[PDB]
């Protein structure tokens, strides 16, 4: 209470969410570039090198932000999995 | 099939997208924000493989949120501004809503 920098009820289940939260992008984007192909036409044609830049940009900081949520899951998961167990039991050290 | 860029196609494509975009970028912002509370408590490596991984990913959550508004406007320029357009039968139902 005295400061929400931080809520122990909070970056206990923040980890949690922050699986959740990858999973959400990871099938998000999924879902997305469903509708990039799809969209492709807005871009004029599939077979355009335009929604091709936008393909490639999609993926891009997509795989950027899924990798980035990954190894943050992974080393924010460990909160109430590892960080919680006990010091270097933590996945730097567990495989 | 039934079209190709067809507005009615594309908005059909792209009503659904805002949805994956904005829920993305919800999920992001989820994260980012989570992530506050991660950053805020470690006992180091965690810390700064964590805090790292929280640039990283952060900054591409804007590069992500760029893509997504882009690519969701994409459209908008695609020439996909009129489909719901459905609002013919909207000025009825309004006269009897109200009292």
């Amino acid at each position: 209470m005295t400061e929400q920098q931080w809520n122990f009820a909070g970056i206990e289940a923040a980890a949690s969410a922050i699986q959740g939260n990858v999973t959400s992008i990871h099938s998000l984007l999924d879902e997305g570039k469903q509708s990039l192909t799809k969209l492709a036409a807005a871009w004029g044609g599939s077979g355009s090198e335009a929604y091709q830049g936008v393909q490639q940009k999609w993926d891009a900081t997509a795989t950027e932000l899924n990798n980035a949520l990954q190894n943050l899951a992974r080393t924010i998961s460990e909160a109430g999995q590892a960080m919680a167990s006990t010091e270097g039991n933590v996945t730097g050290m567990f495989a | 099939a039934e079209m190709k860029t067809d507005a009615a196609t594309l908005a059909q494509e792209a009503g659904n997208f805002e949805r994956i975009s904005g829920d993305l970028k919800t999920q992001i912002d989820q994260v980012e924000s989570t992530a506050g509370s991660l950053q805020g408590q470690w006992r180091g490596a965690a810390g700064t493989a964590a805090q790292a991984a929280v640039v990283r990913f952060q900054e591409a959550a804007n590069k992500q949120k760029q893509e997504l508004d882009e690519i969701s406007t994409n459209i908008r320029q695609a020439g996909v501004q009129y489909s719901r357009a459905d609002e013919e039968q909207q000025q009825a139902l309004s006269s009897q809503m109200g009292f």
